[PDB]
RNA sequence: UCGGAGUACAAAAAACCCUCCGAGUGAUUUUAAUCUAGACAAACCAGUCAAAAUAACCAUAACAUCACUUAUUGAUCCAAAAU
């Protein structure tokens, strides 16, 4: 991670994170299971179903990815016909 | 402060003992209530 | 004895393929799978050889 | 469990005989 | 919010309302750079409109 | 730290040594019969019957009923055997029995079953359905005298009411008829009650029919106390149980405190407690018969609330408890994307300052 | 531990509760499935005075199936 | 207002068979390692002693509801022998009538594999089917 | 329902036969919806539901039938109670 | 690298260039679906079970089996094939 770039002096981002993660506005990150396209005939029906499901990331991983990406990707976006648009905000969270 | 603790501890043990005695009487008084609340068994005693 | 992995295409016209392990000395295999596209059991035949 | 009074309630191997299986190499009418 | 703006005089129904009047009324903020194509109307307060 | 068992071990009676001498089971059906007999004993360890509601185990049932008829076993033993030998010697019966071609007079068996073991079989039917629990609590009675209740539905069709049957309210719109064998030397009392169906109180039961001082068999000639009312179960909660109770009384008892008005339609006046009712007149009356049927909702119930009871029809519904979910964590770990949908309050999107 | 009342059994011999309630452990008799040749053979050779005993896991239900509520009074 | 219109918000039904007849009561699912499975409301228990034939209908609590056996004097005097194939038919027909009288229309029968092919049991169930009693209890709603 | 003159006479009576469970004591047909939070959508659902009730009742040839799990036991419990009803003797 | 037994005596975990057995796949047909409550396990990545519901077929049918059954296996990127 380049904290200070040599051209503008701002903070750069890691393009590896954005190509394989989705950030909801609540802070939660979204990812695909590892190995969901490798050797499907070998795995059982239940195992294939589990590997094809989106999963969340814990606090340390979520905190790690927030320091690897700039503030542009944490903004609030209103996409047209976005399937994840209803998951952006948390609700009924009693902490 | 020590004296008040002695009084407090002595009363709780005495109060706890009284509660157990009340429950024992309550259990016995409840048992006789069931006997004095059912119906007169006619059964085979009608022909006896 | 080595087995062969072949891909079987549905005979119902829909595009649905699942791989099955088959013995090499055996001839062409034909099974009765259940493709969700038609929601009914249809005939499946061996089409291609992928992995040994 | 060991310490429980109901230990060994499922004991059955002492009711039936050992019934030694007829091994392929040990198959012999030992009378 | 559209009802809220009218009651406080932020915008007026006598004059036609378009995107420009909403911006001058501080109702919504549009950033053309961030791939914004305008304002979409939602039905959150359709009952009390 | 081994402990000493609190009682005898199950398989300690048999000798471990000399296995060949002990005879084996040799069958699987013998083990099941032996296992089931062993499963009903009161073992000192924890058993399935202890935790799964054996209804307080052994209960000292209080018997309040007519004494059993006096029958001589010595004479009965000889006559029963003598009758069997005549049937045994019939060659034609052996011809049919061997060729697996014979039938029995089921109607004849029904008549004799009622006289011989009918009272005992009906006793456990009432206990299974909890009639005694909701009427006399722990007390129980044996239906010594047979009782028959039938409903006139068509021109000649007759719907019977047996123990634990199911009768539609349409068949029960009209008053039924009761037939039982009794000499003209005593009095009888008939009571029909709705055990479940009371609205305000859950521990009370309604009364649909009550006839006092019935002279012998003729029910109609007896004094009438509460007029007949068709069953009115709620549309939601179905299968209400209605029980016919027959009481035998020694003397003419003054049943005037329980008198109801002739056009009685106030359900507040139909509140009844059989245990309380039987408490007052325990000395005179004695239960002798029983017959109960199930009853669900139908179209004929609707007119009862409107025309007869002048009441808006109440409708219930079976409501299950809401599903259980764990406490929501701020950062769900390895959970599907649908984890947020479980705790969503409404599927309609809600906007804030926007 | 063999499964008991309101307790399932997975393909990997794990016990999972089927109804919400209190877990209880119990020693009961064992009557094997007749189609299981190995188990029925063991029962056959037992002496007449003996019965197999096994431990079981039960879940006594706590919440009732449901309740009736007034939804409309027409 | 109208004193007759007072209705409690929650209605309590004390009839034990109300949930069973609505197919909403809980079946004791589970076991699997033992036999017979105890997932039923009513079970038909047929016992063939060397002298008498006894058929039972049992609830899951262990109680017996309706029983029809050759040991009864009512059925004994009408049968030639209590240990025939005809005797099982008489037991089946008598129990079938009593079950209808008792309101029990559904029950579960789990026969032993060799008893399922036995001549008496095969024709015993035939009497039950024509007697009005139907096996294969209805599936629980929201099981 | 009786005074609703925007529906035909055969249609008006068929609604009472099929939807007699929703008919109030005073003859007031009651329809209720609880789907959406906005009352505009709730009212729209009721009107659309009312159209479907009238449309299927309006057609004389519209008489669909279906078989359900509860129907099987309903027929059996109805068939069983007819076994006891077959006796025909003089009644009260 | 992966599994079983002892060391690790009774919930779990627990080491050594410690003591002994194995696995890097076959045989067969019952060719084993979609969707979702709740949990075991775990640093992470991974692994496991699973009611209800829908479809399939006795027209109210989901555990592929056997060989100590437990191990019979490989992440991204990238490449090839119909997608
Ligand atoms: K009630
Ligand atoms: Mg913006
Ligand atoms: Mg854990
Ligand atoms: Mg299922
Ligand atoms: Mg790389």
């Amino acid at each position: 991670v380049t904290y200070f770039s040599s051209r503008k002096g701002k903070r750069k981002t890691v393009k590896a994170v954005i190509y394989r993660f989705l950030r909801l506005h609540s802070g939660l990150w979204l990812r695909r299971k590892a190995g969901y396209k490798k050797k499907l005939w070998k795995k059982t029906a239940a195992r294939k179903r589990r590997l094809r499901e989106f999963v969340f990331c814990n606090k340390t991983q979520s905190k790690l990815l927030d320091k690897m990406t700039t503030s542009f990707w944490k903004r609030r976006n209103w996409y047209a016909d976005d399937p994840y648009q209803k998951y952006q905000d948390r609700t009924n969270l009693k902490v | 402060k020590f004296a008040r603790r002695v009084v407090l501890l002595s009363q709780e043990m005495d109060a706890g003992l009284q509660a157990w005695q009340l429950r024992q009487q309550e259990k016995l008084q409840e048992e006789e209530g069931k006997q004095k609340n059912a119906l007169k068994s006619k059964g085979a005693l009608l022909q006896n | 004895s080595k087995t062969i992995l072949v891909k079987m295409m549905s005979q119902a016209g829909t595009g649905f393929s699942f791989n099955t392990k088959r013995s090499r000395l055996r001839e062409k295999l034909t099974l009765l799978h259940y493709d969700p596209v038609v929601k009914k059991k249809v005939l499946f035949v061996e089409q291609k050889k992928i992995r040994s | 469990y060991r310490s429980k009074p109901t230990h060994g309630i499922g004991r059955y191997k002492h009711l039936v005989k050992a019934q030694e299986p007829k091994k392929k190499k040990g198959k012999v009418e030992v009378r | 919010r559209l009802q809220y703006l009218i009651d406080l005089g932020r915008v007026d129904p006598t004059q036609p309302i378009d995107l420009t009047q909403l911006v001058n009324g501080r109702g919504v903020t549009i950033q053309p750079s961030k791939r914004d194509y305008g304002v979409q109307l939602v039905e959150e307060g359709a009952d009390t409109f | 730290r081994r402990a000493a068992p609190l009682g005898p071990m199950p398989n300690e009676d048999i000798d471990v040594s000399d296995l060949e001498r002990l005879k084996k089971y040799r069958s699987f059906d013998r083990y099941r019969r032996r296992a089931e007999q062993e499963a009903r004993k009161p073992h000192w360890w924890r058993t399935y019957r202890e935790h799964f509601g054996e209804e307080s185990g052994p209960k000292d049932r209080v018997d309040i009923g007519l004494p059993p008829p006096k029958v001589s076993r010595t004479q009965q033993l000889l006559e029963r055997k003598q009758a069997l030998r005549e049937l045994r010697a019939n060659v034609e019966e052996e011809r049919a029995a061997r060729l697996q071609t014979a039938r029995i007079p089921l109607e004849a068996v029904r008549a004799e079953w009622e006289r011989t073991c009918g009272p005992y079989h009906k006793q456990r039917l009432a206990e299974y359905c909890g009639l005694y629990r909701d009427l006399f609590h722990g007390a129980t009675f044996v239906p010594r005298v047979p009782l028959h209740v039938a409903y006139a539905v068509g021109e000649d069709d007759l719907m019977p009411v047996y123990h634990g049957n199911e009768v539609t309210p349409t068949e029960a719109a009209q008053a039924p008829e009761v037939t039982y064998e009794a000499d003209e030397g005593s009095l009888w009392t008939l009571l029909l009650t709705n055990l479940d169906g009371h609205l305000l109180e859950p521990d009370a039961e309604y009364v649909h029919w009550l006839v006092t001082n019935i002279p012998g068999n003729r029910v109609t000639e007896g004094q009438e106390t509460c007029p007949y009312l068709p069953p009115f179960p709620a549309r939601g909660s179905g299968f209400h149980r209605f029980a016919f109770l027959l009481f035998k009384q020694d003397k003419r008892i003054d049943f005037s405190g329980d008198t109801r008005p002739s056009p009685c339609y106030q359900l507040a006046q139909r509140t009844f407690h059989t245990f309380d009712f039987y408490k007052k007149h325990q000395d005179a009356m004695t239960p002798a018969g029983l017959a109960f049927f199930q009853c669900r909702w139908d179209d004929s119930v609707t007119r009862v609330f409107h025309q007869l009871l002048d009441m808006r029809e109440p409708v219930f519904e079976f409501v299950r408890p809401p599903p259980y979910h764990p406490k929501q964590k701020r950062f769900p770990h390895r959970q599907p994307l649908r984890y947020l949908d479980r705790y969503r309050d409404s599927h309609e999107p809600t906007y804030g300052i926007y | 531990w063999h499964p008991g009342a309101h307790v399932g059994l997975g393909k990997n011999k794990c016990l999972y509760a089927l109804e919400e309630g209190v877990v209880r452990y119990t020693k009961e008799v064992y009557v094997p499935n007749p189609s299981n040749s190995e188990a029925v053979d063991l029962v056959t050779r037992l002496p007449q005075g003996a019965v197999l005993y096994k431990t079981f896991v039960h879940v006594v239900p706590a919440k009732p199936e449901g309740t009736f509520k007034l939804v409309a009074m027409l | 207002p109208v004193e007759n219109e007072a209705v409690a918000p929650e209605f309590t039904n004390r009839n034990p068979r109300n949930l069973e007849l609505l197919a909403v009561a809980r079946k004791e699912r589970g076991w699997g390692t033992v036999w017979p499975s105890r997932e039923f409301w009513h079970r038909l228990r047929v016992i063939r002693t060397q002298h008498h034939i006894e058929a039972l209908v049992e609830h899951r609590n262990g109680q017996v509801v309706v029983s029809a056996s050759t040991r009864e004097w009512a059925i004994k005097k009408h049968l030639y022998s209590t240990r025939n194939v005809v005797a099982c038919e008489s037991v089946g027909r008598v129990l079938a009538e009593r079950c209808l009288e008792a309101g029990i229309n559904f029950m579960v029968y789990h026969p032993t594999p060799w008893e399922a092919a036995s001549d008496s049991i095969k024709r015993l169930q035939h009497a039950m089917t024509e007697g009005g009693v139907v096996l294969r209890e209805p599936r629980r709603i929201y099981e | 329902l009786a005074s609703a003159d925007w529906i035909a006479e055969p249609v008006r009576l068929k609604l009472a036969v099929k939807h007699k469970n929703r008919i109030n004591r005073s003859g007031e047909l009651i329809l209720t919806s609880e789907c959406s939070r906005y009352q505009f959508r709730n009212l729209a659902d009721c009107l659309q539901k009312l159209r479907d009730m009238i449309a299927e009742a309006s057609q004389p040839a519209k008489e669909p039938s279906r078989e359900d799990a509860e129907l099987r036991r309903s027929r059996i419990e109805n068939m069983n109670r007819e076994r006891l009803r077959k006796k025909r003797i003089s009644s009260a």
